[PDB]
């Protein structure tokens, strides 16, 4: 029933700013303690800040990789608190979290990537042939790309597989399935290819050659 | 600079046995009382992390009481004595005794199941992609376990190194096997030079190495 | 509910 949102994130310029902002439904916040964490396959889980209640003069505490740049603050009347990020360095780039003061409850995390990279949408290109099919989403940046079949309608023998990152610094993702040799040319096979930090939306029908 | 230890980076388990996991702190986590200030997480894939235990050994609401926590310091266990699928994921400890808050780098749950060999597909480039300029030719290895396989790529038998990568699903829900993506990439002009590409798999599950390949013709 | 509160408050030792 408690809920924890938080939004914000993206894509940033190393050296630049990004506030992060966190809602909660459901939860007397003034009541409290509050944390962000942040996670990302460098480091695994860190602790990043916290801040207690207006009693305690909204104390805060912070990581020390992060004293200095990141601001954690709180507005109970909106129901919400925040971080507000400076002079961000690309190792902040991660998923960010905000919690309450057991850790129980958790946002869904905001993705923070700090790169001077600049955006690229990819592009899509069909694995045709029990038999497997599939799409190859090449050369984008940042991550995520998302990608369904048959409009989602699809589901069953779907293999997405994770992104790499290439060493031109794209990532690139094959999402596959496999169906019965005896739909090949009948059934209509479609991939549903979305990258939304560059507005690129592209379906792709798989056909056998 | 409280360091917290997770020796196991994965645990095997076979389905509805118990399982225990890990974590060392370098420092005493007793705070003046009997509480351990020490928290454990189970973070399933693609969700966020989620508690399970608070101070070492009291379960949070809602987790099943096949979960438990004991420690004595330093040293502190997680158990599970009935693995059911809901529970791969990656378990965490977490102190909270001092500033920083430290956690552990976390371990793995992962299923066990009886030997599958692969099935392997090739796929070659698709002429579209030809005229950008670059060719992408994918193997895919769909459903086996356990996760070691070899996959070989060779043009015109030659065997290749430097130019392909991998990618690994999790642990399938339904059957806990996995599947992987082998990449190989090369200029167009360099793929057209080439006639035969083969893919060579190795896997515990194959009586001998298997090998999917085209020939840029048919 | 006053649940979580009455555990958050039981759990809080700043000293
Ligand atoms: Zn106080
Ligand atoms: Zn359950
Ligand atoms: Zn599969
Ligand atoms: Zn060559
Ligand atoms: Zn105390």
């Amino acid at each position: 029933e408690v809920k924890l949102e938080e939004s914000g994130g993206g894509l940033v310029q190393p050296g630049g700013s990004m506030k992060l902002s966190c809602v909660a439904s459901r939860f007397t916040l003034s009541k409290y303690w509050m944390n962000w964490v942040r996670q990302s396959p460098e480091k695994g889980l860190e602790w990043v800040a916290q801040i207690r209640l207006k009693s305690d003069n909204y104390a805060t505490h912070y990581a020390e990789s992060v004293k200095g740049r990141f601001t954690i603050s709180r507005d109970d009347s909106k129901s919400s608190v925040y971080l507000q990020m400076n002079n961000l360095r690309a190792e902040d780039t991660g998923i960010y979290y905000c919690t309450g003061e057991i850790f129980v409850n958790w946002g869904q995390g905001t993705l923070v990537t700090v790169s001077a990279a600049s955006t690229k949408g990819p592009s899509v290109f069909p694995l045709a042939p029990t038999a497997a099919l599939g799409c190859l989403v090449k050369d984008y940046f940042p991550e995520p790309v998302t990608v369904s079949w048959n409009s989602g309608a699809l589901t069953s023998g779907v293999h997405t597989f994770p992104a790499v990152l290439q060493s031109s610094g794209l990532y690139s993702l094959s999402s596959v399935v496999t169906v019965p040799s005896s739909s090949l040319g009948t059934q209509t096979y479609i991939c549903n290819v979305n990258h939304k930090p560059s507005n690129t939306k592209v379906d792709k029908k798989v056909e056998p050659k | 600079d409280i360091v917290m230890t997770q020796a196991a980076p994965s645990v095997p388990v076979t389905p509805g046995e118990s399982v225990s996991i890990s974590c060392r702190s370098s420092k005493s986590l007793l705070h003046s009382n009997g509480n351990t200030y020490l928290y454990w997480f189970l973070q399933r894939p693609g969700q966020s992390p989620q508690l399970l235990i608070y101070r070492m050994s009291n379960l949070a609401s809602g987790v099943p009481d096949r979960f438990s926590g004991s420690g004595s310091g330093t040293a502190f266990t997680l158990r599970i004595s009935r693995v059911e699928a809901e529970d791969v994921g990656v378990y965490y400890c977490m102190q909270h005794l001092e500033y920083p808050f430290t956690f552990g780098a976390g371990t793995k749950l992962e299923l066990k199941r009886t030997v599958a060999a692969p099935s392997v597909f090739i796929f070659p480039p698709s002429d579209e992609q030809l005229k950008s300029g670059t060719a992408s030719v994918v193997c895919l290895l769909n459903n086996f376990y356990p996760r070691e396989a070899k996959v070989q790529w060779k043009v015109d038998n030659a065997l290749q190194s430097g130019n392909s990568q991998e990618s690994v699903t999790e642990q399938d829900s339904k059957d806990s096997t996995y599947s992987l993506s082998s990449t190989l990439t090369l200029s167009k002009a360099d793929y057209e030079k080439h006639k035969v590409y083969a893919c060579e798999v190795t896997h515990q599950g194959l009586s001998s190495p298997v090998t999917k390949s085209f020939n840029r013709g048919e | 509910d006053g649940d979580y509160e009455e555990l958050v408050l039981a759990l809080r030792s700043e000293e």
